[PDB]
């Protein structure tokens, strides 16, 4: 019949798909490349600018810029060009004929939200719309009414605590640590092994050495030790010129900065710590149920070893007597994506969407009376 | 009545006593109006005879003095001719049917009184002219 | 009003719906004397009145002047119990009951004197349908169906077999192969219940085609609604479908050995029910019936030891077990033995379906994720791959048998003649009778809309106003069972929902219905439960099975794995011909029903009904508490009483004049204005007078005391001569 | 963001 898109805008990544789906139908980098040189040829191909994984084929040759940075749509006229590109080319469906969801953290300034609104009626003419919060989503993912639902993307890192599907509006929390600012530290001491990396299309390569080779350390002045005394954990990467790069120590180093963000100069507390406090704020009561219903969420969660860490350390600062459990299944990176496509086919969901109808009356400040 | 209409009833009346005492039981009284040229419904006698029971019916005597303001009572062709036409339009009745109605509605009679009274009335067919029917028994 | 001393009432008995009373003393406007013995009785802040006893068990329940419950209750009686005659008309619906004794009836000659004659002609019997049906279709090309309903036992299928057997001799190898697919269909899709053995769970369509000068061509065979639930589970002393336990009785026997089965008792799907055999019916025997019946039918040797090798499949794979390994982990222990079996009969690796039985398989466009799933996830998927396997070996079934039944000449046009449940009720209620009512629901909105068209016709023939007639609505109850924020979508989603259970699915009912329609309503003294108002009676379904029943989903990897196999050729066959593998039972049933009644919408119906007269079977002997639920679950009681109003009487002119003439169109509407004040109780057509409820007993009334009155005059006049002669002879 | 972050 007609069946919601469920699109989710990352920091790093669009995905997106049809509701119902087991999994998103495209997904690319959210990524803007413009050129950067002399034009030699007549005859060569024109186009003003490649989006997604076009300009991830041309990235010696572009610039690139993301529009979003730590969740905030920073400016508009690319990324209305990312859901143009979205829309038309990824999915091939017209954006007129489809309800559509959209996703967005928890705490981001608020006309990031009435714009990003706007654009869907006054641009595209969808339908109905939607908006929601990302750590709701990872919950229906996951199969569960009540958890602290962990989730690290590329741009940003937030708690939130729901507890029997009713969340905790004063519990929440919001780290601008991401995975991109993983990507700038690993940079800049990968350069102190005498590899330098400069440029916006030479950071994906840097990217794709944290994603393959990156992993936590369970104990990080005995891994810190094991790593000086020994080659043991040095691993080496090739170069698209075919050039190899060898990294040592390092390549945990990186990781362990999301649990010590004095590394890159952040005042406030590991990613462990933030959970605690959050868990902290909570009713008594609930902290049992939080305390097993520990969920990983986004694509920066992915390292190896995270899980172990995360439960060795919080059982560090829990009273003992309570069982500390920690769930990460692999889907985690999608399951946002996958939760969002669950909820957009529920029945009683159908009974709230923003209409156009309602839309036009109302004015764009209707998303904060009725969306959350 | 006059004194000689009494005399010819009080006759007829006695050759209806069958005890000797000068009386009729009431259950002959309508066969004696009916004799003496009254044509009183069944109704219209026991009323005048005051609805008797079975009992006084059959045991309770009258003098023929007391019969006769009965007789009066009760005393007091196009409606005949109507009635025989409810059952016809050709002026026919099947024989059958008048059987049938004659001894099953109305003042039932037995099947022998309707022999009796059906006798000479009815042609081949078995269908009766009834207003001449109706004239011989208003005779 | 009218009521005498020596008319007659009906009163309420608490073992009999209605009894006999003799109304003693008449009365003006609180209480009524009456005789049985003796009784007075009360009027409350009027009794039934009854029929003057000429017009009863006259051959069309609507011939009598007075129409209630009582006497077409009576009237039923009589007709079965006195004169032998079960067939009965009310309306245009045939009403049929049960002789549970052979009769003559059926002879040749009743059939060659049936041919070609009109309704009211002759007397009710099936062929009068089925005539009426083939002389409509020639009239015009539109196809004629014929709809059989009724509850479990009631004689359906016997019915309709007569009614195949009036085509066969009428037009007419077809009637051979028809009868004897019986015991196939009845061996895959009946199934055993508490109200009866032998209830048929799916609902069942022949087609019987002709030539352009109705000769008659061959047939096709169709299916809907099948009950798949019944595979997985059962209720207390219910039992999964007949094959399963012939299989099982079988079992010794030299030819299934390979497939290595237990005792009826042994498998999960046969032993949740607790009721291994029915009744004096030898099942070991009776599958011989069927495995005759496939082989007259065509169903070659080589398949039919295939399809015994998958339901014991099926059995194999209930049995199969799962340890828990951790919370969210289910495994298959080390080694499983019926697993082993199951493997050896399909010839599936044992290592592979242990694999994808125990996990599920997650893939993206560009990455493929293998998910841990727990035992309760494990198990619905198990379940629903059986159900998925008998669903699809049935429908191949089927479509082996509809082969024989085609003829390669094209029809021109076929009548269809269909066997269906009829609305039900069950002292537990559950998702299966749900369904049940719910397609009862659609096919009396069908009946009642043609009804409703029919009179319209009717009464436009002739001059009358149409705006008189008035139908009953049931759509409400549709677009509740239906329709979106519906019972049947709130189940679907709380299926999704990620934690969800009958406490918080009825949880939702109340919250979107409880007082938001008239027709939804909670038992006060349970959350469990929730009351639905369906056009015969309200009816209290309980949550605590729904969810389990509820739920299908097949991974597509076990799909995969089956499709894999060469052991032989049937296996990967059935699964010839995605979303549907998502779909529910609650879906896969409404698109079903949907696919039903598309198919009888096109088509012109006609009707029977067919009702069970006791729980408990004696022969040719009538109950009637249960009549009485079955005649409102026909819904035929409410269509009695809309019929009560508005113009229940027809009669001719011609008919009219000569006997109300004791007292030429303007004549007899003379005599009608001088009989009746009011012109409000009748109605004039071109060719008929319609009057309102028992006008014409009135009339009646009004006759016989013309004729008392005349009677009585003729008597008078005979009496007075005949006893003047009786003086004359008493002087002679 | 607008104050104590680059976004
Ligand atoms: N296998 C992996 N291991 C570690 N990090 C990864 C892996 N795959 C992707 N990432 C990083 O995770 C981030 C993307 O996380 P994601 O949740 O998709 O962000 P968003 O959803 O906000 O776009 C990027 O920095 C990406 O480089
Ligand atoms: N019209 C009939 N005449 C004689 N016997 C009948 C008739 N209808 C049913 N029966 C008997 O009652 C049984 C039950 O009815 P049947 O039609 O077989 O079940 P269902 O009503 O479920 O189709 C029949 O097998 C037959 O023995
Ligand atoms: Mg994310
Ligand atoms: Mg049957």
């Amino acid at each position: 019949e007609t069946t919601a898109l469920v699109c989710d805008n990352g920091s790093g990544l669009v995905k997106a798909g049809f509701a119902g789906d087991d999994a998103p139908r495209a997904v690319f980098p959210s990524i803007v490349g413009r050129p950067r040189h002399q034009g030699v040829m007549v005859g060569m191909g024109q186009k003003d600018s490649y989006v997604g994984d076009e300009a991830q084929s041309k990235r010696g040759i572009l610039t690139l810029k993301y529009p979003i940075e730590h969740g905030i749509i920073t400016n508009w006229d690319d990324m209305e060009k990312i859901w143009h590109h979205t829309f038309y080319n990824e999915l091939r469906v017209a954006p007129e004929e489809h309800p559509t969801l959209l996703t967005e953290a928890p705490l981001n300034p608020k006309a990031n939200r009435e714009k990003m609104t706007q654009i869907m009626f006054e641009t595209f003419n969808v339908p109905a719309m939607y908006v929601a919060i990302q750590a709701v989503l990872s919950l229906y993912a996951s199969g569960r009414t009540t958890g602290i639902v962990l989730d690290s993307g590329d741009g940003v890192t937030h708690n939130v605590p729901i507890y029997e599907g009713y969340a905790l509006p004063h519990a929440i929390m919001r780290l601008d640590l991401a995975g991109r600012d993983l990507t700038d530290y690993l940079m800049k001491i990968l350069t102190e092994r005498g590899y330098s990396f400069v440029t916006t299309a030479e950071r994906e390569i840097v990217r794709d050495i944290k994603e393959k080779l990156c992993y936590v350390a369970l104990d990080f002045e005995n891994e810190m030790a094991t790593a000086a005394s020994s080659s043991s954990l040095e691993k080496s990467y090739e170069l698209p010129d075919g050039q190899v790069i060898t990294i040592g120590n390092e390549r945990f180093r990186c990781p362990e900065t999301l649990f010590q963000p004095s590394f890159i100069g952040m005042e406030s507390a590991g990613i462990h710590e933030t959970t605690y406090n959050s868990i902290m704020k909570c009713d008594i009561d609930i902290r049992k149920d939080l305390y097993a219903n520990n969920v990983m969420s986004g694509g920066t969660t992915m390292y190896p070893g995270i899980a172990d860490r995360m439960q060795k350390e919080i059982t560090a600062l829990a009273p003992s007597t309570m069982k500390i459990k920690i769930i990460a299944p692999p889907e985690r990176k999608y399951s946002v994506w996958i939760g969002g496509s669950i909820l957009a086919s529920l029945s009683t969901f159908q009974q709230m969407w923003i209409t156009k109808q309602e839309y036009d009356e109302a004015g764009p400040s209707i998303v904060h009376r009725k969306c959350f | 009545f006059n004194k000689d209409q009494l005399e010819e009833f009080k006759e007829a009346f006695e050759l209806f006593d069958r005890v000797g005492d000068g009386k009729i039981l009431y259950s002959q009284c309508g066969d004696v109006m009916r004799a003496l040229g009254q044509n009183p419904t069944n109704a219209e006698v026991l009323k005048v005879l005051g609805n008797p029971k079975s009992d006084e019916l059959k045991s309770r005597r009258v003098d023929f003095e007391t019969f006769l303001p009965m007789l009066q009572a009760v005393a007091k062709y196009e409606d005949y001719l109507e009635g025989f036409r409810v059952f016809d339009g050709n002026g026919k009745v099947m024989g059958a049917e008048l059987r049938h109605v004659l001894t099953t509605l109305g003042e039932k009679m037995t099947e022998e009184e309707v022999e009796t009274v059906l006798a000479g009335h009815e042609d081949s067919n078995g269908c009766i002219n009834y207003e001449a029917f109706l004239k011989h028994i208003l005779s | 009003e009218l009521y005498t001393k020596y008319a007659r009432v009906w009163i309420p008995d608490p073992e009999e719906v209605w009894k006999s009373a003799e109304l003693l003393k008449d009365y003006k406007p609180k209480v009524l004397q009456l005789r049985l013995k003796d009784l007075e009785y009360c009027l409350d802040p009027l009794p039934p009145l009854r029929n003057p006893d000429i017009l009863v068990g006259e051959n069309d329940l609507t011939a009598l002047s007075y129409l209630h419950e009582p006497a077409v209750l009576h009237n039923l009686k009589v007709r079965f119990i006195d004169s032998k005659l079960i067939y009965t008309y009310c309306g245009i619906v045939l009403v049929a009951i049960n002789p549970y004794e052979q009769l003559p009836i059926y002879g040749e000659d009743i059939i060659n004197a049936y041919s070609g004659q009109n309704m009211g002609d002759m007397d009710p019997h099936i062929f009068a349908v089925a005539e009426e049906a083939y002389k409509q279709m020639a009239r015009d090309e539109r196809n004629q169906s014929i709809i059989v309903s009724g509850e479990s036992g009631a004689g359906k299928t016997v019915s309709a077999k007569y009614a195949m057997r009036y085509f066969a001799t009428v037009s007419g190898n077809v009637e051979e192969k028809v009868l004897a697919s019986n015991p196939i269909m009845e061996s895959i899709g009946n199934a055993k219940t508490t109200r009866n053995d032998n209830s048929s769970r799916f609902g069942k369509y022949i087609e019987i085609g002709f030539d352009k000068r109705y000769r008659i061509i061959g047939a096709n065979m169709r299916t809907y609604l099948l009950e798949k639930s019944r595979v997985v589970f059962q209720a207390e002393e219910e039992r999964n479908y007949h094959i399963f336990y012939q299989l099982c009785a079988s079992a010794a026997l030299p030819e299934f050995k390979t497939l290595r089965l237990g005792n009826a008792n042994y498998f999960h799907y046969t032993k949740q029910g607790g009721s291994p055999v029915i009744d004096g019916i030898d099942d070991a025997k009776e599958m011989v019936n069927t495995r005759q019946a496939c082989t007259l039918l065509g169903i070659s040797d080589s398949y039919q030891m295939g399809i015994f090798r998958i339901l014991a499949g099926i059995l194999h794979l209930g049995n199969v077990e799962f340890a828990s390994r951790d919370s969210d982990s289910c495994a298959i222990p080390p080694k499983h033995d019926p697993l082993t079996i199951f493997c050896d009969l399909m010839g599936v690796d044992y290592e592979e379906m242990a694999h994808w039985l125990c996990h599920r398989k997650l893939a993206t466009a560009t990455e493929t994720y293998i998910k841990p799933i727990s035992k309760l996830h494990a198990i619905n998927a198990r379940d629903a791959l059986a159900k998925h396997i008998y669903a699809n070996l049935f429908n191949w079934i089927v479509d082996h048998v509809n082969k024989a039944l085609h003829s390669t000449v094209k029809q021109h046009s076929f009548i269809g003649v269909l066997d269906i449940y009829g609305f039900e009720t069950f002292e537990i209620n559950s998702f299966e009778q749900f369904c049940i009512n719910y397609a009862n629901e659609k096919l009396q909105q069908q009946f009642n809309m043609h009804v409703f068209k029919l009179e319209q016709e009717e009464y436009m023939k002739e001059q009358i106003p149409w705006t008189l007639i008035d139908f009953y609505d049931n759509q409400p109850c549709i677009n509740l069972i239906e329709a979106k924020m519906g019972v049947l979508d709130l189940l679907d989603e709380e299926c999704k929902m990620p934690k969800g259970s009958d406490d918080t699915w009825a949880q939702k009912l109340y919250n979107t219905h409880l007082n938001k329609c008239a027709l939804f309503e909670k038992p006060r003294l349970s959350n469990k439960a929730f009351i639905i108002k369906h056009f015969a009676d309200k009816v209290e379904y309980q949550c605590e099975g729904f969810l389990e029943k509820n739920k299908d989903t097949v991974y597509e990897e076990q799909i995969k794995v089956l499709k894999s196999s060469k052991k032989f050729k049937l296996l990967p066959e059935l699964f010839q011909d995605s979303k549907e593998h998502k779909k529910t039972v609650g879906h896969q049933f409404r698109n079903s029903l949907h696919l039903l009644m598309e198919t009888l919408n096109a088509t012109t119906p006609h009707y029977v009904r067919c009702i069970k007269p006791n729980d408990f079977k004696f022969p040719f002997t009538f109950d009637e508490k249960r009549a009485v639920q079955q005649l409102r679950a026909c819904g035929v009681l409410e269509t009695i009483r809309i019929s009560a109003a508005g113009f229940p009487s027809r009669w001719t002119y011609q008919e009219f004049f000569s006997r109300y003439r004791v007292l030429r169109k303007q004549t007899c509407k003379n005599v009608l204005e001088k009989l009746i004040l009011d012109k409000d109780k009748y109605q004039f057509g071109k060719t008929k007078i319609f009057f309102r409820a028992g006008q014409v007993a009135y009339l009646e009334k009004i006759r016989a005391d013309k004729l008392r009155a005349a009677c009585i005059r003729i008597q008078k006049t005979i009496r007075g001569w005949l006893m003047r002669k009786k003086y004359m002879r008493m002087r002679r | 963001w607008x104050a104590x972050c680059p976004a």
